[PDB]
């Protein structure tokens, strides 16, 4: 999976949060902006054979599965120390 | 009987109304049915009119207004003691491994006062780690806070497993590891490497994953610290590993922003200095026993003046720097002896012999790093017969800082060594006084103590 | 005399180039401390403008 | 809306816009009075939505084509600033005029190391 | 009298002040932060014998009382030019 | 008649019957245990509530205390009865002497003189100080500001200007202590009494010790005395111990007064509050005020609003630099930032004007070379650039001077330098008359003759 401009996802969620009148944080992003990306990216995982066997109710036995994520971020002036980056 | 009802749900922040004569105290734990699982809520504020304000210790999705709320009258309470060793838990003290229920004997509340002035110990004592570089150049106190500043590739976790092993075997202590915002992949790797090493029985692991809501990642440090306060009371001396003290700070910033307190300089929470003190002051040496802590540190922009470093540095006793440049030499542990420091390294604390030895090594390795410039810019011809002697000794000093770890045996294929503080002082004092000058420099690498370097030189 | 002067020039250059490298190093540490202030201030200044704008 | 009428007829039209920045800056003026809390460097929270809704009408369909040239004010030449930084994504060719070159009087003052095209 | 880290007293007062929602000034300290330190130190003084005689109700005569003070401040990166210093 | 209804720090809200509500800037009075507290009215809220600032400590105030409405503003003694005495913001005597033999009291809140009343003057006033009357000379009846950070020399410089000006001048003087050190008030009082010059000086003190309300108003108490002596037709010297503290005491109360913050958290009214104070300190066709003001610069930031606003108010501005002071060049005046309205060929004449612009041009060019010199060192410079540096360094040293009030620090005896000696001296250095002397010869020598005698012994 490739997520293009996760920085655009963060800008959209900032707009939603400020119109819903929820308290602003640094660079006006809401307090839980880390929780937005972290719970997204932690889903990209490799899972063991016993999880796949349990999930499929044993119709698949020998295989692991995986989801690999390539997120994209755009820095403004090589400033990697901006909040979302 | 449940007595509250939910009245707002705004993300992770949940407001509950109670009858006026029943309002929860601060930090009390509530629970609710989020459909088919119980969700815990921790109380942050008592507002007017019986309304209380809480952070959800789990997913907030699927909560309705008007759900019933059970007021557990204690704080969050976690299992403690021997039954915790080798088990992985979440912040609530629930097992995250599949390995069944924890055979708890007690549950302790995670929120506690630090030891009072009369309970604190009346001594300053070094925790002998058995590791030559650390014991000489960056000595730990009992009750000390230690910062690890190295990056990745540098042996950081293998160093953690060696400390865990020596404190369990060569002392009689135990360890707790608190994963403050781990990567779930790295938490899985670390658990298997502790099984493969066989140090897993020695240490208890509390893990707060990043995918967790901010309240979980903030409080998980206090759960680990509470299990360490149990072991200490038994009379043991204990190690507490905090896997990133920076993420504890950021979790406090996220929670206080969700609460909507006014932010502070550089945007941190206004409570920043107290929240660090609330953790760090519990980690001390008491007459009964001590907790010593090793904390990974991150510097927000390599800016050392930023409030998170500046607050953390006020609590550290020692700083240990791991560098890839030394790992390139194959020297392990890859600890930089010139940038690592320890405030305990004072004559009145370690004594004059130790102080003079460590100052000697520091001055020789500083000088060698100067002469390496001359050897490059001008070559070895330029170098005097006294300057050749400090180069010849610094190479022997540098290698004698190497040591084989019991947990590294699958890499080195050589059995581990533990070196007492007196022996390491005697070895480096030896080389500096110019006895042992005549051995090959490879007689010192990975050997152990100096008594084994003379055995190695006899056959090398 | 020409050849011994040419040995003197390459030696005098190295000594002077050595000083510049050190003096440059001092200038870098000074400037970085200035920047880390400018950075922290610009964060604090604009966040006050945002929070005081919730009115 | 006039350019879209000629496009839907099936004509090929040129659209020139004398400054797109001042459309965004006019949103900022009212946005505080419209009761929205502020974001970033004082810009309205809706900045990317307002920019996208306008720019996404200026396109060439199967019936007709619109070719457009837009001037973009860059506050203090800081190409970091959210208003110019957001519009860069909507264009196909971007020509960057730099005061650093313009200071030398060498017009057209196009920077070759920053200008680009699809 | 030694006051150790008047820098930490300022940080404590800033916490209390921001929790009370008081508008912050330079850095994030309240404008009150000068009045905080000044009223503390300005008590350190040497007082003339006429004051000691008036305060004691004449029980002590001809002695000048004194209170020296050594406040401690901590500067980041040796920067003498910050607000609280 | 009134009731207290809130107490928030320095601010007290009082309710009155709606037929009787006090005017703005009226004084109120309330009994606070075993003392009387004055309150000054700032705002009328609705419903007969009125919001006020306490002229004293507000601790121990209850809600529900009865408040007395005095029918007038804060009024202070003025005239010759005040000369030689120390007074409080409220115009009370603070020395242990008796009551002040007032004949008249004036309200501290007044309008500035009209545009028709103002007077021009170009009479240059001489000082002892080489850099000041070379680079930023000033006139009788003008305003001078000393700008600087903490600990740079604002007080010592003002104490030389008092010593030099206010003792060769013959008229009365007013010294207003505003939010500064109490020790330095006591030290000043004595040497005035030891010198028997005290009987020409009125002193008002509102030091840092005091509660906000005192530090806010005490500057106006000082001007109101100086305005009495001016309207009597005298020529008066006004010294203000730190003008910055007036603005800061406004910042401290402004949030409690319910005003949204501005800029760097300053009160929104900062420029009006400063302007309404500053416009009263003017010489007039009836009589003259010469004024010297110290201006603290917070965090050395000369671009902060409070310094920035003050600069337009003043006729001569002398800017003190910590970077120079840490060389130990004193007075630590920056000549590339210090400036005066009087540095004009018509008033000073051409020799002075040309000398000042020459010094300014060489020292500017030395700033342009310092970034080359820092990386390369000086040996790379051109042989004319080396001569510019060799002169500029001598100029920087020759701007240094021993002060009679500074003798307690350097031990060395002080110097008073005539204007003619300064012009002749700097003109000779820039012409190269002295290119053979070492730099050390110029440091802390009063006159150019003293540089050559120092050079003989190096
Ligand atoms: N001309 C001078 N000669 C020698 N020393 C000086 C001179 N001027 C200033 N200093 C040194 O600097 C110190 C402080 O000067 P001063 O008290 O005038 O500073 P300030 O600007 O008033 O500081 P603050 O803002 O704290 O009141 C003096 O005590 C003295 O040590
Ligand atoms: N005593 C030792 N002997 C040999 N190799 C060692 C020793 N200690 C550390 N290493 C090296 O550490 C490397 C791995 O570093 P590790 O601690 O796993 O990195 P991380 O920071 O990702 O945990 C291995 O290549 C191993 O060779
Ligand atoms: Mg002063």
């Amino acid at each position: 999976i490739i997520y293009d401009d996760l920085s655009k996802q963060a800008v959209a969620y900032r707009q939603i949060s400020l119109l819903l009148r929820r308290p602003p944080g640094r660079e006006a992003f809401p307090g839980d902006v880390f929780y937005l990306h972290s719970r997204l990216l932690e889903r990209a995982a490799r899972v063991n054979a016993e999880y796949v066997e349990a999930f499929t109710k044993g119709e698949v036995k020998g295989k692991t599965g995986s989801l690999t994520a390539l997120p994209i971020i755009e820095t403004q002036a090589g400033d990697v120390s901006a909040f979302v980056p | 009987m449940a007595t509250g009802k939910i009245v707002q749900v705004i993300g992770a922040v949940v407001d509950v109304e109670f009858p006026q004569d029943a309002v929860p105290r601060v930090y009390d734990a509530l629970e609710v049915q989020n459909g088919n699982e119980r969700l815990v809520l921790e109380v942050q504020q008592q507002l007017g009119g019986g309304i209380v304000r809480t952070i959800a210790m789990g997913s907030s999705d699927g909560l309705r207004r008007g759900l019933d709320v059970k007021d557990l009258e204690h704080p969050i309470e976690v299992p403690v003691g021997k039954a915790t060793l080798g088990r992985i838990m979440n912040v609530l003290g629930e097992p995250v491994d599949m390995k069944g229920e924890i055979g708890e004997e007690e549950r302790w509340a995670i929120h506690r006062a630090a030891p009072s002035y009369e309970e604190l110990s009346n001594s300053q004592e070094l925790l002998e780690t058995g590791i030559k570089v650390i014991d000489l150049m960056a000595p730990f106190a009992k009750g000390g806070k230690v910062g690890l500043f190295g990056g990745a590739g540098v042996g950081k976790t293998v160093n953690m497993m060696e400390l865990i092993r020596n404190i369990a075997i060569e002392h009689s202590g135990y360890s707790v590891f608190a994963g403050v915002g781990e990567r779930t992949r790295e938490g899985n790797d670390f658990y298997h490497e502790m099984t493969d090493s066989n140090v897993i029985d020695k240490v208890s692991l509390v893990y707060g994953q990043m995918n967790e809501p901010p309240g979980n990642r903030l409080r998980v440090a206090l759960t680990g610290l509470t299990m360490a306060e149990k072991f200490r009371d038994e009379g043991r001396d204990v190690l507490l590993f905090v896997d990133n003290i920076y993420r504890y700070t950021l979790a406090g910033t996220e929670v206080s922003a969700l609460l909507g307190r006014m932010p502070s300089a550089v945007g941190y929470q206004p409570t920043l200095a107290e929240e660090m003190g609330v953790l760090q002051e519990r980690i001390t040496s008491t007459k009964t026993g001590s907790i010593t802590s090793v904390q990974a540190v991150y510097v927000p922009a390599d800016d050392l003046t930023d409030p998170s470093p500046a607050t953390t540095f006020a609590h550290l006793d020692a700083t240990v720097v791991l560098s890839r440049q030394i790992a390139s030499l194959g020297i392990y542990p890859a600890v930089d002896p010139l940038d690592s420091t320890s405030r305990q390294l004072d004559p009145l604390v370690v004594g004059q012999e130790h102080y003079d030895t460590a100052r000697g090594v520091q001055s020789i390795l500083q000088r060698y790093q100067e002469l390496k410039d001359i050897i490059a810019i001008l070559g070895m011809d330029e170098l005097s017969e006294e300057d050749k002697l400090v180069v010849a000794r610094a190479r022997k000093i540098q290698r004698f800082l190497s040591q084989p770890f019991f947990v590294a045996e699958v890499f080195t294929g050589s059995p581990g060594k533990y070196v007492s503080l007196k022996d390491t002082i005697r070895g480096f004092k030896g080389i500096m006084e110019g006895e042992y000058d005549h051995l090959p420099e490879q007689a010192f690498y990975m050997v152990g103590s100096i008594e084994e370097a003379v055995e190695k030189a006899k056959k090398l | 005399g020409v050849v011994e002067n040419l040995a003197s020039e390459q030696a005098a250059r190295m000594v002077a180039m050595k000083a510049a490298t050190d003096n440059g190093g001092s200038l870098i540490k000074e400037l970085q401390l200035v920047y880390n202030k400018a950075r922290q201030a610009s964060i604090t200044q604009e966040l006050t403008e945002i929070v005081s704008g919730a009115a």
